[PDB]
């Protein structure tokens, strides 16, 4: 448990490192094994929020937009980059604008769960 | 007037690390078309090539960027990375990009500082 964290903080600076640069493959697997890993934590810990959304970026990036948008639609409530990841989904394919609709009106009304983060790509 | 052109490439930075596509479309259109009359040569210049390269490249329009990074690949380093992943892309003009990265590799090899987004190490 000691070095447990390490690691998952560790994987998600790696990362960020890799989507920084135009490197995809690579920051697929790590998305890939970090949300594997992160499958153990409980759904309240604030790291699995942040590894699904990162899934959800990495699998939106690779043009793989079908995946990132079921990764996205499971917990599409719990994370404000998750519900931008599913918006960019739905938009792309026309399918299911209608929850994205009733998240989004939800998330920008109370802003104006998780919101915040320091993650790459968290909307403004 | 180097104020204005400094902060709309800022602007592009943000834009870009916004995850938004076809934004600095726009934005490093005006700034190739700002910087190509005051110099030819200065570190400005060679800015804005590889930020108008950067976004045609990223926004689907590769047959733009690929003569775009080919015309001035031997400026900046990350002007070559974007002619050698859209040479990648396009399997065209390969032979150039090889040489020109030899050649940058040999530069870190025999005894390019610029910070800007999505440069590689």
């Amino acid at each position: 448990d000691d070095q447990a964290l390490s690691t998952i903080i560790q994987l998600q600076d790696c990362i960020q490192q890799a989507i920084q640069q135009l490197n995809y493959s690579t920051a697929e697997f790590l998305a890939e094994l970090l949300y594997a890993e992160c499958s153990i934590l409980d759904k309240s810990s604030v790291y699995w929020s942040d590894a699904v959304y990162l899934y959800a970026l990495s699998l939106f990036l690779n043009k793989s937009y079908h995946t990132a948008f079921q990764i996205s639609k499971e917990f599409k409530e719990y994370h404000l980059g998750i519900a931008y990841i599913f918006g960019r989904c739905a938009l792309q394919l026309s399918q299911g604008v209608n929850e994205a609709i009733l998240t989004l009106l939800s998330i920008i009304n109370v802003f104006s769960m998780v919101l915040n983060s320091n993650l790459v790509h968290i909307p403004d | 007037a180097l104020s204005t052109i400094i902060q709309l490439q800022d602007c592009i930075q943000q834009a870009i690390q916004q995850l938004n596509y076809s934004t600095a479309e726009f934005l490093a259109e005006l700034l190739y078309a700002e910087c190509s009359i005051l110099d030819k040569s200065s570190v400005y210049w060679s800015d804005a090539v590889y930020l108008y390269a950067l976004s045609l490249f990223l926004n689907k329009s590769y047959h733009t960027a690929f003569q775009i990074s080919k015309e001035f690949k031997e400026y900046h380093l990350g002007i070559a990375y974007i002619f050698g992943r859209c040479a990648l892309q396009l399997s065209q003009g390969v032979n150039e990009a090889i040489l020109t990265l030899l050649s940058i590799i040999n530069v870190f090899s025999s005894n390019l500082n610029s910070n800007l987004v999505h440069i590689p190490d």
